[PDB]
DNA sequence: GTCCGCCCGTTGTTTCTGTT
DNA sequence: AACAGAAACAACGGGCGGAACTATGCCGGAC
RNA sequence: UUUGGCAUAGUUCC
């Protein structure tokens, strides 16, 4: 129906929201809380025919260190993207001089998009998400503890007072739910921040490998 | 099967004759294969 | 010998073909007790493993 | 002294879509 | 039209408690 | 003051 279509819209909207200020983007406190009324009234409250078309409601956000360091959510109006979909937006990044930019999926891709996506890894940075990966933020589920991202510096410090070798930490799959939340590569090292039982608090390390 | 093939054989004996000799050699390492002969040497008794 | 032999050893069938042979049968008779022989003689089995 | 009873990790086979 | 990536189903193989104490039969056959 | 093995059955204790 409209009402559950504009529903699941406004939800992975706002998922998205939540996902770029963790990740250090800027984005502004009205942005993140907006009612289902308000969304209704800004970008239509009909979707079937109406202004919202899975298009215009693209994201582009600068990160709080870097105006020039920029991410795209895209969203795909085709429930299987293609090849050419794919190139249509690296074209578009390429002329907005866009590194990173999201990609959020009706159903699915298909292997060759997903192959056609990690060739460009250096040259361009997409990740794919599903429709249904983002009508809850995972991240606020209690069974997941605080994760925060770990700069060089904090990993080196870390390493040198441990005197650990980085093969000797626990890891976590660049694959993982979390780590994909993040938009984390092999190499970076997040922080685990959980209450204890018998401590009070315990601060573990995961490698992404 | 020295002996065969110093003194010539008929194309066919030569190869049962390496075909027996690689069941003997591999019951000797393993003796569960599935589907073998399960070599016995007497009263029945498969081997070690 | 066929007939000495199952049951001496209790494998019921020939001297070749002990492996699937049922083992279990023809036990040795139980003399501790009177009630032990009689207990011995009065007694079922179920072949499940 | 010679001959003769249940579970579930791998790998295959086959199939079904996507690209050019 | 040819090729290639991913998946459903089928077949195969290894795995299955810990100790201890008695007894009995047998370890190839013909010539 | 010298050393057999394979299989099967029964029994004890958790």
């Amino acid at each position: 129906d409209d009402e559950e279509e504009t529903y699941r819209l406004w939800k992975i909207r706002k998922t998205i929201m939540q996902l770029c200020h963790d990740r250090g983007y800027l984005v502004t406190q009205d942005g993140l809380d907006q009612t289902l009324e308000e969304f209704k009234a800004q970008f239509g409250g009909k979707p079937s025919e109406g202004r919202p078309r899975r298009t215009d409601l693209t994201v582009l956000v600068a990160h709080n260190d870097d105006p020039t360091d920029q991410m795209f959510v895209f969203f795909p109006e085709e429930p299987k993207v293609g090849i050419k979909t794919i190139k249509v937006y690296c074209q578009r990044m390429q002329e907005e001089n866009i590194t990173r930019a999201l990609i959020v999926v009706q159903q699915g891709m298909t292997p060759s998009a997903k192959q056609s996506l990690v060739d460009m890894a250096p040259k361009y940075i997409l990740e794919q998400f599903l429709q249904q990966e983002l009508l809850i933020n995972i991240t606020e589920h209690e069974l997941v503890p605080e994760h925060v991202v770990m700069t060089k510096e904090e990993v080196t410090e870390l390493l040198a007072r441990y005197k650990l070798r980085e093969n000797q930490l626990p890891r976590i799959q660049a694959g993982d739910p979390v780590a994909r939340y993040f938009g984390i590569k092999r190499g970076q090292v997040v922080k685990i921040i959980r209450p204890s039982e018998t401590a009070g608090r315990y601060i573990t390390y995961r490698l992404v490998q | 099967l020295r002996r065969n093939e110093q003194n010539g054989a008929a194309a066919h004996v030569i190869a049962e004759d390496v075909k027996l000799l690689q069941f003997h050699v591999a019951t000797m390492v393993d003796n569960e294969l599935p589907g073998l002969p399960r070599a016995m040497q007497k009263s029945g008794r498969p081997l070690k | 010998d066929g007939l000495k032999y199952s049951l001496a050893t209790g494998n019921w069938g020939d001297q070749k073909k002990a492996h699937q042979a049922r083992a279990g049968v023809s036990q040795v008779l139980n003399r501790l007790t009177f009630a032990s022989t009689l207990s011995h003689l009065r007694r079922l089995n179920s072949p499940i493993g």
